[PDB]
């Protein structure tokens, strides 16, 4: 009996191996799908944020003249409040219109809640420009506003570099130039140092930023005597562009699978 | 620990005549200040005829189960009652308590004169539990000669309108652990002048006139303080007065003879533990010291113990007198002969108690005590207190002989040394802007000694309090005496935190993804079942068999650590399909442990100050590996039946599904590569890698192992190390063209065991960039290609970036990709066609 | 975040839904002159001439991704889309200026917002072509309604709450 | 007609709570630590101010890794993850720790041998219990509803000077809202910061 069970064995792992199959073939019978990469984008911009104490606001996309441009700082002739840039409700002269930025949930933000408040809004934002490589009608912008007392320029910077470190990695910061908005005073363009790539690290403009104006505080009944802030605000799409080197905005817009299945599933 | 309130009460009223609270308003003062009240129990009512009554006559009834009494019993104004019962801890003349027709005992029970073991029985002799007066034990309660007439109200001799409270005493307060402690405790919270017990306007001091016993004390022992007095001459018959044993019943002590009463009573009066020493029964000097290897001792239970070197003894020329400090030997014990006694006030080194009395399970009242530190400065006020005491009750005379060890060299000073602290670190700690002069308060009230030099106080605390050694020890009693309720709540301003890492989210996608594919999370235990790789037959020298092992295990052959995921999940699955659910998909995420060498300790790094990156680095390398692991176990349908049709059992491919699951939601490419390796089929088995590196299989389990283990048939799994799927964060750049794409199909005929996916990369490495998307469709097999071969169609996608392809540039391309795979596993062309 | 984790995971790929519908489409659609999708706000000064009006509904510019990857040859396609549509009550009603050297009051605010069109957020998703690809394991499956249901049941998980669904025209 | 051919899974709850719990505390700029199940004695009790002989050292109430005298166990909570953290990162600290710990209970209906923790540290200047509640009670509104806030009561801990106990009031139901026992808190002792 030596060998009843020697060839026994071999028997019965020779049928284990005629039972053998292709372990490469291919198994997804439910190919996986994709979350849009700005969406995903700006659920990493919304994280970085909330780990800070930020929280999240929202608001329609056809929204009044007042919180649009009135209660910014915008003069009445303002270029901007003409149909040259900014989509406009039919008829002429309703006060309504596309919004040509987040800031009024900022401004709807500040009339419902207590200071201090340390809000980002995160939404898609409408402009006149043709759909080309590096222009869209229809963006999605993030802005942040923090309100507080004490708040300057130099937690601005903070603010700014510690977005920078989440979004383009360790070695990245800003610096600010000054400029000019109507709700910043004073106001400055923000450049990132991108080093992680690019074909060789430079600074590349990233947005805007500032001090927000007192007249932006009085107009939500805040008295710019106590409390300052500091504000912000960056293209998605402009930032997607120049990360990740997309050359052409139409890929983002146009909702062709090929662009974001590459991207994973976002979950 | 258990304590009666009027007890309380009474010490508390010496220094605040007076003083009266409800049981309620107590007990919330208590755990205000820090004390767990487990429970408040008011001595339970009695209603009607419960009164004190003696017993008689005792006529033994005879023809039952137990010995039975028919008893006639005194009830005052000369009437007697028979009464039948069962107990048989009483004699004719004793003092007993009586329900008597028309009572209601605690409960809710009616006393009726029924007919019972053949007599009639006018009510019931009681046991202190019927009267819920304490503990439940055999027979009935006697109360001590002389407490009580028959007739006496029994509420009223046995004190019923008393409150016991159960406390639960954290090990930080031992002095809380007396009504010395807690009447001190109550003091201060009520802000109450306290005189305490142990002082000497309470107690005060008997003569001091030579040795009480000669004694020898190696100092090693840790022993602190060790006093003796005599008391000669007690009568051995007296027993103790009714207000005493009813204190000891009330905290939970039965009273068994006044020389062991006493110090029962003064421990827990003043938090002393006390012993009382036959003295005509000890042999010589008594010696305390260390044990002996081997050495034997019976304690005053009877029972042999096995000592420890660093057990401290009593001993003198013949036996051991004692475990010091845990329980009092058999040797010196006092009996019901014993006429002289040495009383015994020692303090022992607490650690050493604790040691001891845990390895023996011996955790005495005194034990429990000295493990806390018992106050080593009224060790002569507690033996004089229990001399004096002792004398009174059965009467003898107290010898004015004192021994009195207080240390080599004598220690005369016992407060700790004096910390030093800010006069407002109490209000910085508790964010509350105390008034002036509360730390400085309630520090004197616990009785330390304050002084104020500017803004630093220097605090001494007293002996009683051991715990108080730094600042924060005395914040800690300014916070609970003024009440934590009054600290505001205060958010603080966190930092700009960075989130959570890539890892930490990496874990939650995994899981996301593989939940929405049908699998349920299990929490594996990381204990093996017993004799696992015996089952799956793993080779003598598998890794996984080096397991770390657990030396006290809830299971004792269940003692081995997880160096695989796969038995805990599949411990789930048997469990579930044992209970019915036979379909069923688990998954679990956790660390395994992987131990690289036999267990390594490393030796205590002083903690008064940080561990050097070295030590750090060492302590880390004496760990087992212990990487994070994802695991899957498939059983039963895939695809549930329904109106689709009959369902998919389970296959080796729906592991293979989950691996690419896992690697989708890691962001990662990978591979996988037949393998043979336990416990999978060696037919149906993937080794999983991402790169060159492995991270893990997958496949269908193989038939003798599910057979063996009764795991169900085709039962396949997954195992991945996540530790070695590398991080990724990848950055893409996708090309869309928008020109038209040329589709074809390509038959291509290969040997049997060329993988597919090494045919499908050469047609890639061929076809260049033209080919947009490469899908297998058929796996054909039939004779007329060949026995050993397999023909395997492909389906094209060609697209140009910059202009529509011709037919004939796609063709051009199908040709490379053809002429790749010929050179690469030997394929051959066996037909294409436009799609 | 958890209705778009959960519709990727079965194989929807999202879009950003262009507010400006096509021209003409609900004529195609052969909706009644009264279908309320009809009643939409409208742009004054669109880049196109001939799609002024903004989307009471996501399937138009669901639909027209679709189009655009089936005439691409990706016809095996499964979209969704998460966005507000606009849904006018009235006729444009403009509020006049709020001085801006005080806060608006809270009477206001609501007028403000009682001026603007509703804004409900949507989710939708289209469907066509295979299912199920065609693999080793057999011909694949084609899009068929229950794979529509499939996706209501999807988003009622995601949401924790239980749907029933009934036959409508 | 069902249409459901691939069922839905799901996370664990208790994975699930802890993610909550992870969530809450990342929201108020708190960072996430992990470490070992097998644990150093160093770090899981003598860094935590636990006396040589005290009673949680022994058999009794810790799983020991064999043989005796190892200085190697299942760790207790998950406090040796917050002295890994004060190790190795600068201060100031805010921490979260979950994971699995282990005890010597049988498993009832009311115990586990194996079960999961959050313990939290704040390292900082000038930090006081004021703020400890004031992070309690927001974990607690978290977890629990607007209406829950935490009440304290003097306890001990080896690791913790001065000591507390933590309620709950668990208002949004119970069946009567009540104060439920939720834990323990404190000041990190002194010795604990110089180990
Ligand atoms: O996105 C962009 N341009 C674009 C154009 C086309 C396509 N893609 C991108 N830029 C260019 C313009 C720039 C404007 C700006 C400047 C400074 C701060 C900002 O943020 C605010 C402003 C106000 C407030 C409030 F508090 F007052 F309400 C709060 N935050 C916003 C944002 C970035």
């Amino acid at each position: 009996d030596e060998r009843l069970a020697t060839l026994r064995a071999e028997r019965d792992a020779a049928v284990l191996v005629a039972e053998g199959i292709d372990v490469t073939l291919p198994s997804t019978r439910v190919p996986a799908g994709a979350r849009h990469p700005i969406i995903m984008l700006a659920e990493h911009v919304a994280d970085t944020f909330i780990a800070m104490g930020w929280e999240l606001a929202e608001g329609p996309e056809v929204e009044t003249e007042q919180f649009n441009f009135d209660a910014l700082n915008f003069p009445a002739d303002h270029p901007a409040r003409g149909e040259q840039d900014t989509f406009y409700i039919a008829p002429e002269d309703s006060r309504q219109l596309l919004r040509t930025h987040t800031s009024p949930v900022q401004i709807r933000t500040l009339l419902a809640r207590e200071l201090p408040v340390y809000i980002i809004s995160i939404g898609r934002t409408f402009r006149t420009d043709e759909l080309d490589a590096t222009h869209t009608p229809i963006f999605h912008q993030v802005e942040g506003l923090a309100v507080d007392r004490g708040l300057s320029m130099a937690h601005l910077r903070g603010t700014l570099d510690a977005f920078a470190r989440a979004e383009f990695g360790p070695s990245a910061r800003t610096r600010i130039r000054p400029h000019f908005f109507p709700f910043t005073e004073p106001s400055a363009e923000v450049d990132v140092w991108f080093a992680n790539k690019i074909g060789g690290a430079a600074w590349v403009e990233w947005g805007g930023c500032g001090m927000v104006h007192p007249n932006v505080l009085r107009a939500t009944g805040i008295d710019p005597d106590l409390y300052s802030g500091f504000a912000f605000g960056m293209g998605l799409e402009r930032t997607l562009q120049f990360r990740n080197g997309i050359p052409d905005m139409r890929d983002m817009v146009e909702g062709d699978v090929r662009f974001s299945l590459p991207f994973g599933v976002g979950a | 620990m258990r304590l009666p309130y009027s007890w309380l009460r009474e010490v508390v009223a010496v220094g605040a005549s007076g003083w009266d609270v409800t049981p309620g308003e107590l007990e919330q003062t208590l755990l205000r200040i820090g004390h767990e009240v487990e429970e408040v129990i008011p001595l339970g009512p009695v209603d009607g005829p419960v009164t004190v009554g003696r017993v008689a006559d005792i006529e033994e009834l005879t023809g039952y189960k137990k010995p039975i009494r028919a008893c006639a019993v005194d009830i005052g104004d000369r009437q007697y009652r028979e009464i039948i019962c069962g107990a048989t801890n009483f004699a004719v003349g004793d003092l007993v308590v009586v329900a008597l027709p028309g009572a209601t005992l605690p409960g809710g029970f009616t006393i009726s004169a029924r007919k019972a073991y053949g007599r009639n029985s006018d009510g019931m002799i009681c046991s202190a539990a019927e009267l819920n007066l304490g503990a439940d034990h055999s027979g009935i309660l006697v109360l001590p000669p002389g407490a009580a007439e028959p007739g006496a109200d029994g509420a009223g001799v046995l004190g019923l309108d008393d409150v016991v409270f159960h406390l639960a005493i954290t090990p930080d307060r031992g002095y809380c652990m007396s009504v010395r402690g807690l009447a001190r405790e109550l003091a201060c919270a009520y802000d109450l002048d306290f005189v305490d017990p142990a002082s000497n306007s309470r107690v005060p001091p008997l003569p001091i006139e030579g040795p009480a016993w000669p004694l020898t004390v190696q100092p090693e022992t840790g022993v602190r303080r060790f006093a003796l007095r005599p008391v000669i001459g007690i009568d051995p018959a007296a027993v103790s007065p009714w207000w005493l044993q009813r204190r000891l019943l009330l905290c939970g002590i039965r009273a068994t003879c006044p020389a062991v009463d006493v110090t029962n009573y003064v421990m827990l009066e003043l938090g002393h533990p006390m012993h009382a020493h036959d003295r005509n029964r000890i042999s010589g000097t008594l010696g305390v010291r260390f044990a002996r290897s081997g050495e034997t001792a019976v304690t005053l239970d009877g029972i042999e113990r096995k000592l420890d070197t660093a057990d401290v003894l009593i001993v003198d020329d013949a036996a051991t007198a004692a475990i010091g400090g845990v329980m009092g030997a058999a040797s010196t014990e006092v009996r019901a002969d014993s006429t002289d006694v040495l009383l015994e006030a020692a303090i022992w080194d607490p650690a050493a108690v604790s040691r001891t009395q845990r390895r023996l399970h011996l955790p005495s009242e005194a034990a429990r005590r000295y493990e806390r530190t018992v106050d080593p400065a009224i060790s002569v006020a507690a033996l004089d207190r229990c001399a004096r005491l002792l004398a009174d009750i059965a009467g003898g005379e107290v010898s004015p002989t004192l021994t009195d060890w207080r240390g080599d060299p004598p220690c005369d000073d016992w407060s700790p040394p004096p910390i030093r602290m800010g006069v407002d670190v109490p209000d910085r700690i508790a964010g509350v802007a105390y008034p002036q002069g509360t730390t400085a308060r309630r520090l004197a009230q616990i009785g330390a000694v304050v002084t104020h030099d500017g803004d630093t106080l220097t605090v001494t605390p007293p002996s009683w309090r051991p715990d108080l050694r730094q600042p924060a020890d005395l914040v800690e009693e300014v916070l609970r005496l003024e009440g934590l309720e009054v600290i505001p709540s205060v958010l603080p301003p966190a930092p700009a935190g960075r989130g959570l890492t890539a890892g930490q989210q990496r874990r939650r996608t995994i899981g996301r993804s593989l939940a929405l594919s049908g699998y349920v999370e299990i929490l594996p235990t990381p204990f093996l079942p017993a004799g696992v790789f015996d089952l799956w037959g793993l080779e003598a020298d598998d890794s996984r068999r080096m397991t770390t092992r657990v030396l006290n295990p809830l299971e004792a052959d269940r003692p081995q650590l997880a160096t695989t995921l796969l038995p805990a999940l599949l411990e789930a699955l048997v469990r579930n399909v044992s209970r019915g659910l036979v379909d069923v998909a688990l998954f679990a995420i956790a660390q395994v442990v992987q131990p690289t060498e036999q267990t390594r300790g490393v030796g205590l790094i002083p903690v008064d100050r940080r561990p050097t990156d070295d030590e750090i680095a060492m302590l880390d390398a004496s760990l087992p590996r212990q990487p994070q692991h994802v695991a899957a176990v498939l059983a039963g349908l895939r695809e549930p039946r329904g109106p689709w049709g009959p369902g998919r059992p389970v296959e080796a491919a729906d592991a293979f599904e989950a691996v690419r699951i896992i690697a989708r939601a890691s962001r990662v490419d990978v591979t996988l590569r037949p393998a043979q390796y336990l416990p999978w089929h060696p037919g149906r088995c993937a080794q999983v890698f991402v790169g060159e590196s492995s991270v893990g299989h997958a496949g269908q389990l193989h038939p003798a192992v599910i057979e063996r283990s009764g795991l169900p048939k085709g039962t396949c799994a997954v195992e991945l190390n996540l530790d070695a799927i590398p991080c990724s964060a990848p950055l893409p750049a996708p090309r869309v063209s928008p020109y038209p794409a040329v589709f074809q199909d390509v038959s291509l005929v290969v040997a049997a065991d060329i993988p597919a996916q090494a045919v499908a990369d050469a047609v890639r490495a061929g076809a260049g960039d033209l080919l947009e998307d490469i899908a297998l469709f058929d796996v054909f097999t039939g004779p007329q290609i060949g026995e050993h071969r397999k023909s395997l169609t492909f389906a094209l996608r060609f697209r140009a970036p910059d202009r529509t392809l011709t037919e004939d540039d796609a063709s051009a391309a199908r040709d490379a990709a053809v002429q790749s795979a010929a050179e690469r596993v030997g394929a051959v062309l066996r037909g294409w066609k436009l799609a």
